[PDB]
């Protein structure tokens, strides 16, 4: 800062930083509260299980960007890695589904060649899964010079 | 009349947009900074913000569905072969290359950093007030497979893959039914497969020339990329207009201002962050509908080009065309038409018809052009003079009245 | 004004009608072909899929139909006024939407006056502002609806060129097998003539 | 089956627009004029003109 300067200001004008008048020292505001959070869900009518996706983050610091120790206590389920189930992905993470290596017909989009469904045959009946969606089915035709 | 006696290949490209970014927003961040008296004074205003986000999800499910209707067009891809003896035709050009480090073709990978996607930056302002872009869910890798499994099956299986099974066929006998297809016979493929091959090959090898050195060749597919990046820029640059308030900060307001004098300067702020939301949905809206149809366009051309040959004049290339070659690009699509132009030509004179002893004949699918010495028949495309004989012409009518008719002889083979 | 003048227009029509004849539809793929018109129409009637018989044995009741045919058109569009109400109301809308935005400067907007100059000779510094941001509020919506409604008939008149383009280039400098693409019965050739705006 | 035997040649006329008038705005002269009280104050509103 400047030797006078006492709040900083940004493009979209709005403070992102300040000088503490006690001890002369910089801190950054950031909201307590962005970036994009989705839920996945099949129907109500349907058991009732949802997984969340954020949006651009690593899955390595989820609680850092969602504040877990002030979250609610039904929240922090959704927040860490206790079960097998937070993999991530290339738009984000998913938490509270669990992966599958086959390929199946795209149900419910989240992105970046990415599915979600609900049940499995795997036992697993109510958990939803995530894939990778199927663009077809090889052939490998034969080519020759006299057929 | 002027008939050709040669004739070039020439490979045409042309560029159009198919979808663009998906884009997201978050009226409760936007209008107002995480004001707790902020959210209940947006409360009572109605059902505007679900209205912009419905216009939103509907443009970013939009986009996915173009790119879903152009590109899908065969639903069960084919392996790439390893050789390319396609009778003197080199495909290695457009078809991923084995053991390849980047899972695409040469020239899309030439023309994917030709286009560029891309301490104060933008990118952390537009996070801040709940602006986001949303990746597409075909990613470019899937774009590449179902443009390598539409070349490799045009190549080794003719168009007849996309009505139907895949029938196999030999690659010149493809390219004589073609020709057959444009007006000329299937004598110039196999008498010249040597020079069509030799001119096909270094008129595809042309395009990496007109693609690297060349700029402003795909400026209608980077202006897609610009605008969006120009409209999030100026959106986020409303924010510090006043509007008729004493400040453009909600906390100088609050901070300053008991709470009934507050409403009168907040509603002014609030109503211009949300003339600014309507004003960016609705040119959203106007442009995601300008491609939507360029994309239906291409879709189009998709079907009729690539899968099968298409008569209109000027679809698919300059001159008569024989095939296209779809390759990938970054929000659009990039077509290679491989068409025939005649390129020479010599005069000649020409009679409609001609009256033997008293009975007048008429040419089938040609004319009749005499060399200096004596009359022959030869096709328009291509000067493959002929000796007229009784299977070449048909007897219809009398001589008496033709306008032009001269006198000659018609070989009989008996 | 517009950037192509209208006599620039014509010699492009010209241009296009003086090589549609005397060459053929070969000149707009590749280059010009020299073919007698009498073969070129005989052509062209094998391509309907009528042999090239009825045209050398009436070709003179060919040429008397179609110079009477064309001569028609004088009659069609001298007497009737009906037939380019397409291409006129292009021209009163945009006369319509200038005139209905310059009246809207005769409104208050909830103000004391509809003129600056009244505000701003009756009252002070501090009084004037909450009754101008009105009126500025209230010219800006003026000003973006017209916006708005420019560009949706921007995009419908992209459309139409669209359509105009394709149809040139696939029945001017080509022959058509499309059913009712250009005219009513089985296609043998078109002629392109300049319209204002069209 | 019915079989013609003769024909008549006829012209159609069709059409269709190409293109409008082009037109231009000036913000500070629509709003406000010559009144450069108010030349201030629609600078306070953003870059909607632009
Ligand atoms: C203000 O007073 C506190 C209390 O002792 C002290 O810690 C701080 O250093 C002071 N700041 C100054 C003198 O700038
Ligand atoms: C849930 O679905 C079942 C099966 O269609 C249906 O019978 C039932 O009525 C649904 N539940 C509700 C609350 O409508
Ligand atoms: C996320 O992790 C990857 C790999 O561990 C790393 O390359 C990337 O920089 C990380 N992103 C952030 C925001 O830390
Ligand atoms: C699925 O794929 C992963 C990664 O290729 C592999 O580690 C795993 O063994 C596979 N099978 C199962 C059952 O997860
Ligand atoms: C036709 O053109 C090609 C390319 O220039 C040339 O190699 C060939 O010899 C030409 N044919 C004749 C008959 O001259
Ligand atoms: C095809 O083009 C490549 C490009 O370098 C070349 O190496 C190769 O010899 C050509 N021919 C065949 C049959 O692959
Ligand atoms: C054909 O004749 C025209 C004039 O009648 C002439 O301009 C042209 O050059 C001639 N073509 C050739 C190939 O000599
Ligand atoms: C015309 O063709 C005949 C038959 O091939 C040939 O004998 C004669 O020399 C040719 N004349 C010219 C001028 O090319
Ligand atoms: C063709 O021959 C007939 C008689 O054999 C003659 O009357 C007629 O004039 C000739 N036509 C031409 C064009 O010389
Ligand atoms: C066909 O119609 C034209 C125009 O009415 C007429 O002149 C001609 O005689 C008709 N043909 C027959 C064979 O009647």
């Amino acid at each position: 800062f400047q030797p006078f300067q006492q709040f900083g200001r940004d493009v979209s004008d709005f403070t992102d930083s300040v000088r503490d008048p006690k001890t002369f020292e910089i801190l950054d505001i950031s909201p307590c509260s962005y970036g994009g959070v989705s839920v996945i869900t099949p129907g109500t009518n349907t058991s009732k299980a949802v997984a969340v996706l954020y949006q651009d983050v690593n899955c390595t610091d989820v609680p850092t960007m969602i504040h877990v120790e002030q979250v609610s206590s039904d929240w922090r389920v959704y927040a860490f890695n206790s079960y097998g189930n937070m993999f991530q992905t290339q738009a984000g993470c998913l938490v509270g589904a669990i992966y599958e290596n086959t390929t199946y017909e795209c149900d419910i989009p989240i992105g970046a060649g990415i599915c979600a469904k609900f049940g499995s045959d795997k036992m697993g009946q109510e958990s939803i899964v995530a894939y990778t969606m199927s663009i077809g089915e090889d052939q490998s035709i034969a080519y020759s010079n006299n057929i | 009349i002027a008939i050709p006696t040669n004739f070039s290949i020439s490979v045409t490209t042309e560029v159009l947009p198919v979808s663009m970014t998906k884009t997201s927003v978050d009226c409760n961040m936007y209008i107002c900074g995480d004001s707790t008296e902020c959210s209940n004074l947006l409360l009572q205003y109605g059902s505007f913000c679900t209205q912009l986000n419905r216009a939103l999800s509907g443009i970013a499910v939009e986009q996915d569905r173009n790119t879903r209707d152009v590109f899908a067009q065969t639903k069960s891809i084919y392996k790439t072969p390893n050789i390319k003896d396609f009778g003197g035709f080199n495909f290695s050009q457009i078809l991923p290359d084995p053991k390849k480090l980047s899972y695409r073709s040469f020239i899309e990978d030439l023309l994917y950093n030709k286009v560029t996607l891309s301490a104060r930056d933008l990118i952390c302002a537009q996070k801040f007030n709940g602006l986001t872009v949303l990746p597409p869910l075909l990613t470019d890798d899937m774009i590449a497979a179902y443009t390598a499994a539409l070349i490799s099956g045009t190549a080794t299986a003719g168009y007849t893959f996309g009505a139907g099974a895949a029938l196999q066929i030999p690659f010149a006998m493809q390219m004589a039914y073609r020709f057959n297809g444009i007006g000329v016979t299937q004598n110039v493929l196999y008498e010249n497969q040597k020079q069509i091959a030799n001119q096909f090959n270094n008129a595809i090898s042309k395009i990496q020339d007109s693609l690297t050195t060349t700029s402003a060749a795909l400026g209608k597919l980077q202006d897609v990329i610009n605008q969006n990046a120009v409209a999030l820029n100026t959106l986020v640059k409303q924010l510090s207009s006043n509007f008729g308030a004493i400040s453009s900060v909600l906390n100088d307001i609050l901070s300053r201002l008991d709470k009934v004098e507050a409403e009168v300067q907040i509603d002014r702020l609030i109503t211009g962050r949300l003339q600014s939301l309507q004003t960016y949905v609705t040119q959203q809206l106007i442009r995601a509908a300008e491609i939507r149809a360029s994309a239906n366009l291409a879709a189009t051309k998709m079907s009729e080009c690539v899968l099968g040959q298409s008569k209109r004049v000027d679809f698919c290339g300059k001159g008569y065309h024989l095939m296209s070659f779809p390759q990938a690009a970054p929000h659009g699509v990039v077509f290679l038409h491989v068409t025939y132009v005649p390129s020479q030509q010599q005069n000649f004179t020409t009679a409609p018809a001609i009256c033997h002893n008293g009975k007048a004949y008429f040419p089938r699918e040609g004319v009749f052009v005499m060399n200096g010495t004596h009359w022959f028949i030869t096709q328009r495309n291509f000067y493959s003079p002929q000796v007229i004989t009784t299977d070449n012409t048909f007897e219809s009518g009398s001589c008496d009245v033709v306008i032009g008719i001269i006198n000659n002889t018609v070989y009989d083979p008996l």
